[PDB]
């Protein structure tokens, strides 16, 4: 058959993995609720690059109107879970 | 894409029907054997119809 | 079942073309913050890949050995 | 600098290449807000009926009815005999008929006159 | 041609299914080792398509080129046939190079 | 897709969208990862060259010139994700999506199978019917007299309230319904 | 190819035309010419049903090859000598055709040379 | 045969697919070599190509321009 | 930047409702309540159809002229006819350029 | 022939004496029995026709049309009873009476030996159709549609009456046998030209000919389902049958009097096929497709060759069945959503798979897929036209391409894509609708096995 | 009778049996694709034999088994041409179809 169904824990772990592979973010400092603009001191271009990295990670495109408001890892996890119908 | 394929195939089918009509009108047959016997020097119309159908 | 992600510490750009990109960018005053994300494409089992001519010649060794065996059999058989 | 892109009927001008969206005035912003408000009010009116548990059936759309009526029933009441209309109607109505009459009449006259000469090679033509 | 063209589509479909329904060769990385049987089959089909001697494509395509060369034929048609023969190997090499060689370019979840 | 659009895009939003489009098309041109990364850092540097411009007119002119450059140098066949509006699998599974109201027309013998599912569906229907009036009342309360100004909807604010107009958002068939 | 370059770029009047050839009599330069003969009769080719284009002067080897294919059916690799003989006879026919081409070319070239040369001798 | 995803590592390989691919590639190459050993004429040509300039006028039957 | 408080609150409410609905689409262990030879294929799909066709061709189709027409077999020199016992003479003594 | 006419008349007191809840059952059962009885007329003698008496006769041309009418009546009854459920008993009985009277007039029209009786019945068919359209039509445009349908027909038919009485005065008879056996050539004169026009234009407008076709979209769209069924399936064929009967006495004038009609028919079949590509109403598309098919039939009749008449007969039968099936298919969706707009309801294949299969088969028969009888007739007509002139193949091929285009366009628009979200009243298909589609489609496919039954006298 | 005609017609005939069974119970189960694949493989192995007959003796045939209709001097009959082209193309197409349906059993598993 095809790939096993995706889970919330896997989504969050993969999001944190991608963010910890980013150089402008301290691995120790980073948290699921860590704000990008406020806590990590990032700008809009870094957020765009993070969104593109998430799209490359999960193999699907996020529209620009929705990606504008993903300012913490938890929001990205919620968006991915709701789009792919992941409930547990 | 399916409608596009149908359109192109019917464009070729125009020539197919032209070939059929010419062969019935001039050779009095649709079968292969009679057509071969009665067309020693085949004119351009049926062959161009067949070529359009093949294309 | 229930696999987990490998350690993120291992993905390092040294020894890979990402290191060359990093040094060429430092030669310009720039830095790439995304190399460790791409390092896995070069780190593990994808370290070495064959060339086009070597890919076309995939099973040439075994086939050539079998062909030599067959022609030697032909050499040694028609002498009867 | 780079070669310029020019639009046409079947390949229109991209939004990012439109000078109109880069020369903005407050009245333009007001127009955009008015358009957004109209769209939002229509969306709310539609969604209040779409999500109604009580409602059963097809939600009638006035715009679709207007489109169909304009395309079918409203055309003749708004027709005027005009040099443009008259010339286009005469052309597209009777030009092709006379063209095809000429073509077919010429072909059949040639064929009949060639038959009268005894030269058509009608051998094996027993079906018509 | 039926044999190896069906095989080529079959290999392409196996590649597509393995890489989560992806068809762009720019996201197809190094599958020469990851998909050995598919790689072998596609290489054999590409060699048959290009007229490698004594394969399926040899006995027909090379005879066709030979007959086209030795006939009272349009010169332009002959030249265009030869250029198409070049381009056949060209896109076969493109497919193999972009789909099976190099480093992976597909999403991380293998 | 999920967020209500605004009346217009700011200069900042247009700038970020142009940045993302340029990066994606450069990735389409630069197939390999290392070369793409190199040219993407170069693009980022060229993009940050005018990061702190204060004259809006010259910033707008720079944006227009960048858009012209992108259009002239775009990839004629850019990479598209399979499920994206241009992908090869964009609307592949739309024929498998059946609306939930079709389950009411099922024969009683069909509903003899799957009894617990239909009991829970009855529970959901009672919930919707008991929440609809409160949803309508809340929408009437929280709306300006001259009609809504945007396509945004308010959340629930009371104890047992549900967000207005939720049935057709919650009861989406699926992304892979079969 | 060189013949095409000679005909299309050089003086085409000095090159044979494949459509209308040979234009010279078959006994012009030869004192006596032997007529080409046949080994297979019309009835044998009619019964073998070869083809209207395979009924050339090489048809007897083709008949032998087809018969030997038919008798040794399960062993399809056993009819090597017959195929070689048919190929050799076809190659000989092709060489004869090339000889005819070269003969026509040389005859036409010599005729042109000699007639302009006798005209040059007569004009002075 | 149960194979599980690996997340940024080379996928798990079975012996059967590797041996089958190697066997069939070797089969193709062996067949090519065997054919070229036994039917080299089909690729390199068999009958010699005559040179028209090597043909005398006596065998080609043209007069020596003086008659 | 980011969501408004109302946006986030409505999104999490809708998320809870949607996750409950998706959980509720899941089936209990009893949901599908259903109300109450080696060579068979080769004899019914091959042998029976060929019996009918062979009977149909042999006794019905070939009962009328020119329905099944075979091109006559090829004849070569040295062949022997089965009906008349004729022998086709050999073919003219090749020059034998061996 | 009385064995067919008398049971059809008996259908009237039988349905007027039935209980309020048994009218549909009784009418359907006895209509099917009458169709079974009428099926026995297909046994034709070859050389000449079946002359039962002085008043009626049967031909190889008339018999398929009679069988089609008798078979169409029960399908009309099955289609009608859904939208007439709220009607009173008396009005339902009146509707069934209209249908029975129409059947009786049609069966008598196709068998009359004499042209004045044929004219009388052929005009008598108008009244029940007009009553049905103007009384049980749904919209307010049914009155204008009925006026168009009546006056377009009569303006052509009255000169035919004058010409027929003049011809009987000059010849002494109008009996079709005497007409055929004592045929004499029509000279080249203005009087003969106008006699030809008076004998032709009524059947021209009943086909309808392009340029005289404006009544057909109105009448076919604005009529109830049974009215549209009978208009498309049978009433259009009256013109073709009349032409085949009447052109016997028109030679040799037809040789050049047919040129404008041939030009109009070819170019107008192109025009109507193109029109079908841009249509917002689902019934109008079917109506215009009918116009194109009847234009092809007009060409076939005008060229006066045996292959042309054979193809014309086959095309008439096939078009009748296919158009009736398509109208019923459109009516099912209209009953679901109460609107005729094509793009209102989309993606119906997801909700109704078997009805989608019926749609696909009807669309395939509309585009004349081999070896259906539609393509048999069309190919015979195209070959006859090619014999008439080799340049006709351009227009024939263009018409084929456009026909396939709009047929598949209708199929894709109605059945494919995604469903309309807000429309939630699409119930599963009833047994009645599926049975009606099957009863339309199965005779079409069964006629392929025996094409000679519908090829006509020239066979 | 010569087995050539019977085998050539049987190869074409047995391919329609699953179409007739499409309304049967096997169409509602998950065994239908394997059944169709097996039918196609049997058709291929049956078509192999007339190819051998042609490769031996060059046997070619035409079968006008059924008369459909006759229009005047023209006769239309269900006729099959079984020359070299047919007897060579049928086994190749059946072989390719067999392989492709066995592939489809895996590729289209979740459809
Ligand atoms: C079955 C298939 C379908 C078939 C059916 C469908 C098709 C057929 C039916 C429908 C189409 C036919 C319509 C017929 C025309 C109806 C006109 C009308 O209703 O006017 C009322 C309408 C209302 O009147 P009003 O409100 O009192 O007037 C105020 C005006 O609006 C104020 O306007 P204005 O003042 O601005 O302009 C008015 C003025 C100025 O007008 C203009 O500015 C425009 C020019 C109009 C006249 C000249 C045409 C110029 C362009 C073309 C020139 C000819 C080119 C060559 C044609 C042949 C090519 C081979 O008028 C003129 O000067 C005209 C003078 C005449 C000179 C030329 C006469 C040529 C006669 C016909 C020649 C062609 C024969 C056919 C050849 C076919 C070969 C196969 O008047 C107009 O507005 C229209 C006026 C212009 C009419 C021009 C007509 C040209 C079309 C051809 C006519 C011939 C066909 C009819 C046969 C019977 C004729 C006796
Ligand atoms: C050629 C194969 C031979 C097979 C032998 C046995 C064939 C018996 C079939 C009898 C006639 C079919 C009745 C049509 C009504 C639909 C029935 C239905 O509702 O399905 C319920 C049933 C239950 O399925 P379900 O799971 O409940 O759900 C179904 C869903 O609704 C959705 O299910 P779906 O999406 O699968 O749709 C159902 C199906 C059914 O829909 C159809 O469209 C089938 C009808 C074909 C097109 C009809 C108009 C085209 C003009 C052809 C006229 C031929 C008449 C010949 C005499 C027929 C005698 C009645 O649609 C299709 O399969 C695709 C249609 C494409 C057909 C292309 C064929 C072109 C011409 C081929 C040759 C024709 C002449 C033969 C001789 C040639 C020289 C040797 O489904 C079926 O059983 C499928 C029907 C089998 C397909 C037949 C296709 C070819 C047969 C053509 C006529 C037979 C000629 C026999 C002479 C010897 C050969
Ligand atoms: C929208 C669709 C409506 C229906 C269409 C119906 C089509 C009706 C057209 C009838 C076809 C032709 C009618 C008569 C045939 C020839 C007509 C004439 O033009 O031909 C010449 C006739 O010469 C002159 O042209 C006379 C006719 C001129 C007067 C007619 C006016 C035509 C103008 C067009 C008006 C539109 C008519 C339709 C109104 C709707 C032939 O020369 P000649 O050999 O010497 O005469 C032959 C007759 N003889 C033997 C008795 C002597
Ligand atoms: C299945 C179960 C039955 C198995 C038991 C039957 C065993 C053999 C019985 C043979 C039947 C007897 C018989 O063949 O008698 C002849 C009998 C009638 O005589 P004909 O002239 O050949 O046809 C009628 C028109 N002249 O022939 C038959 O009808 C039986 C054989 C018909 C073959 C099947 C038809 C295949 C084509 C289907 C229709 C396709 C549309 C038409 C396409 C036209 C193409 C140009
Ligand atoms: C709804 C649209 C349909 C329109 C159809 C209308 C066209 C009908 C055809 C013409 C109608 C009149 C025909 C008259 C009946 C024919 C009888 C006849 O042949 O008698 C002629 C009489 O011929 C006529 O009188 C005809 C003159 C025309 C009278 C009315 C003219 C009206 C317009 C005519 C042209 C339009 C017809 C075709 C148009 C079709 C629709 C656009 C000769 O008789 P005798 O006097 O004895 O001559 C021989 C001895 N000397
Ligand atoms: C592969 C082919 C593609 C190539 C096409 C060409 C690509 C374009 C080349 C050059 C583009 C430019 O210089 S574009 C000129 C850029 N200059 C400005 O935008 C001035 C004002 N800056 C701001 O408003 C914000 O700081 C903002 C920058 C939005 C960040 O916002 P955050 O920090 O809040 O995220």
């Amino acid at each position: 058959s095809d790939a096993p169904p995706l889970t919330l824990e896997a989504i969050k772990d993969r999001v944190l993995y991608v963010l910890k592979l980013y150089d402008k973010i301290d691995p120790e400092k980073l948290s699921v609720n860590s704000h990008f603009m406020k806590d990590l001191g990032l700008d809009s271009l870094d957020q765009v690059e993070i969104i593109m990295a998430m799209e490359d990670e999960f193999g699907f495109e996020i529209p620009d109107i929705d990606a504008e408001k993903l300012m913490c890892p938890q929001e990205i996890v919620d968006y991915i879970a709701d789009k792919k119908d992941v409930y547990e | 894409a399916a409608l596009q394929a149908i359109l192109y195939n019917r464009i070729g089918d125009i020539g197919f029907v032209l070939s059929m009509a010419w062969f019935l009108t001039h050779s009095n047959a649709w079968d292969l054997q009679q057509i071969f016997m009665l067309n020693n020097e085949c004119p351009n119309m049926p062959l161009i119809g067949l070529l359009l159908a093949a294309a | 079942s229930k696999m987990e992600l490998p350690d993120y510490k291992q993905w390092k750009i040294e020894g890979t073309p990402l290191e060359t990109v990093q040094e060429k960018l430092a030669a310009r005053g720039l830095r790439d913050p995304w190399g460790r994300n791409e390092a896995w494409r070069y780190s593990g089992g994808f370290a070495n890949n064959v060339s086009f001519v070597g890919a076309l010649l995939k099973g040439f060794k075994w086939g050539f050995a079998a062909f030599v065996v067959a022609v030697g059999a032909e050499y040694y058989l028609e002498s009867q | 600098s780079f070669p310029k892109y020019k639009p046409s009927r079947l390949a229109t001008l991209p939004a990012t290449l439109d000078p109109a969206e880069y020369d903005i005035s407050p009245e333009t912003r007001k127009a955009q807000a008015e358009r957004l408000a109209i769209r939002s009010r229509l969306k709310r009116e539609y969604l209040l009926q779409y999500n109604d548990p009580n409602r059963l059936g097809v939600i009638e759309d006035p715009a679709l009815i207007r489109w169909t009526y304009a395309r079918s029933a409203n055309i003749y009441p708004n027709f005027r005999p005009t040099p443009k209309t008259s010339l286009l109607g005469a052309l597209f109505g009777i030009g092709p008929l006379f063209f095809w009459y000429y073509v077919f009449k010429t072909d059949r006259d040639k064929k009949e006159k060639l038959i009268q000469e005894g030269k058509l090679d009608q051998t094996f033509n027993i079906s018509y | 041609h039926a044999f190896f063209k069906a095989m080529l589509f079959m290999c392409s479909g196996s590649i597509i299914h393995s890489l989560n329904d992806e068809q762009d060769i720019r996201k197809m990385g190094g599958l020469y080792k990851a998909m050995p049987f598919t790689t072998t089959a596609l290489i054999i089909g590409s060699l048959a398509l290009t007229g490698m001697p004594y394969l399926t494509g040899f006995y027909s395509k090379d005879l066709i080129i030979e007959a086209v060369n030795m006939s009272y034929t349009n010169a332009w048609a002959l030249l265009m046939t030869l250029i198409a023969t070049s381009l056949t190997a060209a896109y076969s090499t493109r497919i193999i190079f972009f789909a099976f060689l190099g480093k992976p370019r597909f999403p991380p979840l293998v | 897709a999920f967020s209500a659009p605004a009346a217009y895009l700011t200069h900042q939003q247009k700038v970020l969208r142009l940045y993302k489009r340029a990066l994606r098309h450069l990735e389409s041109w630069c197939v390999h990862r290392d070369k793409y990364r190199y040219f993407a850092c170069l693009m980022r540097a060229r993009f940050d060259e005018h990061k702190n411009e204060k004259d809006m007119v010259k910033a707008t002119q720079l944006l227009r010139q960048a858009e012209e450059e992108f259009w002239y140098g775009q990839h004629p066949q850019p990479y598209i994700f399979p499920e994206s509006p241009g992908g090869t699998s964009y609307e592949r599974y739309e024929c498998y999506k059946v609306p939930e109201w079709c389950l009411d027309d099922w024969h009683p013998s069909e509903k003899a199978m799957y009894p617990d599912y239909f009991a829970k569906r009855e529970q959901w229907k009672r919930l919707r019917r008991e929440s609809w009036e409160r949803e309508v009342k809340q929408l009437q309360e929280e709306t300006p007299p001259g009609g809504p100004r945007t396509e945004a909807l308010p959340p629930a604010r009371k104890e047992g309230d549900l967000p207005p107009l939720w049935w057709h958002i919650v009861t989406r068939p699926r992304e892979r319904p079969m | 190819g060189a013949h095409l370059a000679r005909r299309y770029l050089g003086d085409a009047s000095k090159e044979p035309d494949p459509l209308r050839m040979p234009t010279f009599p078959p006994d012009y330069g030869f004192p006596e010419r032997k007529e080409r003969e046949m080994v297979a009769t019309q009835q044998e080719m009619n019964d073998a049903q070869l083809m209207l284009q395979q009924r050339d002067y090489c048809a007897h080897y083709l008949i032998q090859l087809l018969k030997c294919k038919r008798d040794s059916f399960p062993n399809f690799l056993a009819c090597k000598h017959e195929q070689h003989d048919w190929d050799y006879c076809e190659h000989l026919d092709y060489v004869k055709r090339m000889k005819e081409f070269e003969r026509e070319r040389r005859l036409l070239q010599r005729k042109k040379r000699r007639e302009q040369r006798e005209a040059e001798m007569a004009r002075g | 045969v149960h194979i599980e995803p690996r997340y940024r590592q080379f996928p798990q390989l079975t012996r059967s697919q590797l041996i089958q691919a190697e066997f069939f590639s070797a089969t193709m190459w062996f067949w090519i070599l065997w054919r070229f050993w036994h039917d080299s004429d089909a690729v390199l040509g068999h009958f010699p190509y005559p040179d028209p300039s090597q043909w005398t006028d006596e065998e080609l039957g043209i007069l020596p321009d003086d008659e | 930047s980011g969501y408004t408080p109302d946006e986030k609150l409505r999104l999490q409410q809708l998320r809870e409702l949607r996750r409950r609905w998706l959980k509720d689409q899941e089936l209990s262990p009893r949901e599908p309540v259903l109300p109450p030879r080696h060579s068979i294929f080769a004899v019914t799909h091959v042998l029976i159809p060929v019996w009918i066709i062979h009977y149909y061709l042999k006794y019905h189709v070939t009962a009328k002229p020119y329905t099944v027409v075979e091109r006559k077999p090829r004849i070569f020199p040295g062949d022997t006819i089965l009906e008349t016992g004729e022998v086709i003479p050999l073919m003219k003594e090749f020059p034998d350029q061996h | 022939m009385l064995k067919i006419i008398i049971p059809t008349t008996m259908l009237l007191p039988m349905t007027w004496m039935s209980k309020h809840n048994m009218i549909w059952i009784n009418a359907t059962v006895h209509s099917l029995l009458i169709s079974l009885i009428s099926l026995s007329l297909l046994n034709q003698l070859g050389e000449n026709s079946l002359n039962f008496s002085l008043t009626f006769f049967s031909d190889s041309l008339s018999a398929p049309l009679l069988v089609l009418t008798t078979w169409l009546l029960p399908l009309m009854l099955m289609a009608s009873q859904s939208h007439l459920s709220k009607e009173t008993t008396t009005r339902k009985k009146l509707y069934i009476t209209m249908l029975i009277l129409l059947q009786l007039f049609l069966i008598m029209t196709f068998t009359a030996t004499e042209l004045i009786l044929f004219y009388i019945l052929f005009e008598a068919t108008l009244v029940p159709t007009l009553i049905i359209i103007t009384r049980w039509g749904n919209q307010t445009e049914r009155l204008n549609a009925g006026l168009y349908f009546l006056f377009y027909t009569l303006a052509g038919s009255l000169p035919l009456l004058v010409a027929l009485v003049y011809i009987q005065n000059t010849t002494g008879s109008l009996n079709f046998l005497i007409i055929h056996y004592w045929s004499h050539p029509l000279s080249n004169s203005w009087s003969n030209i106008f006699m030809w026009l008076a004998c032709i234009m009524a059947f021209m407008v009943k086909m309808p000919l392009y340029g005289l076709h404006l009544w057909l979209p109105k009448a076919h769209v604005e009529a109830p389902i049974a009215g549209s069924m009978v208009l498309a399936a049978v009433l259009l064929k009256l013109g073709g049958y009349g032409m085949m009967r009447i052109t016997t006495i028109l030679n040799p004038l037809t040789n050049y009097m047919a040129y404008p009609f041939l030009m109009l028919s070819m170019w107008g079949m192109i025009m109507t096929s193109s029109i079908c590509l841009r249509q917002t109403d689902l019934k109008s598309l079917i109506a215009y497709s009918s116009v194109s098919h009847m234009a092809l039939v007009i060409v076939a009749i005008m060229i006066q060759t045996p292959w042309s008449f054979m193809g014309a007969t086959a095309l008439m039968i096939a078009h009748g069945l296919t158009s009736s099936m398509l109208f019923c298919l459109a009516n099912t969706n209209y009953e679901r959503v109460h609107s005729r707009t094509m793009i209102l309801a989309r993606g119906l294949q997801t909700l109704l798979p078997l009805m989608a299969t019926w749609w696909l088969v009807a669309s395939l028969t509309n585009l004349a897929l081999p070896p259906s009888i539609n393509l048999i007739g069309e190919l015979f007509i195209i070959t006859a036209s090619f014999s008439w002139s080799n340049i006709t193949i351009i227009l024939m091929g263009m018409n084929m391409m456009i026909t396939a285009l709009y047929s598949l366009y209708m199929l894709i628009t109605t059945q494919r894509g995604k469903y309309t979200h807000h429309i939630n009243n699409i119930k599963p298909s009833f047994t009645r609708e599926n049975a009606l589609m099957a009863l339309h489609i199965l005779p079409l496919l069964l006629l392929t096995l025996n094409p000679k039954m519908i090829l006509g006298p020239l066979y | 009778m010569n087995p050539f005609a019977s085998l050539t017609l049987t190869t074409l005939t047995i391919l329609t049996i699953p179409i007739m069974m499409s309304n049967s119970n096997i169409y509602k189960t998950n065994l239908y694709p394997n059944y169709v694949k097996t039918t196609v493989s049997y058709a291929f192995t049956l078509s192999l034999v007339p190819l051998l007959m042609f490769m031996h003796t060059g046997q070619e045939m035409i079968i006008s088994n059924w008369h459909w209709m006759t229009l005047q001097t023209v006769e239309l009959s269900l006729s099959f041409k079984m020359d070299y082209f047919s007897v060579m193309f049928i086994p190749v197409a059946l072989f390719v179809t067999w392989s492709i349906m066995e592939f489809s059993m895996w590729y289209m598993h979740s459809d």
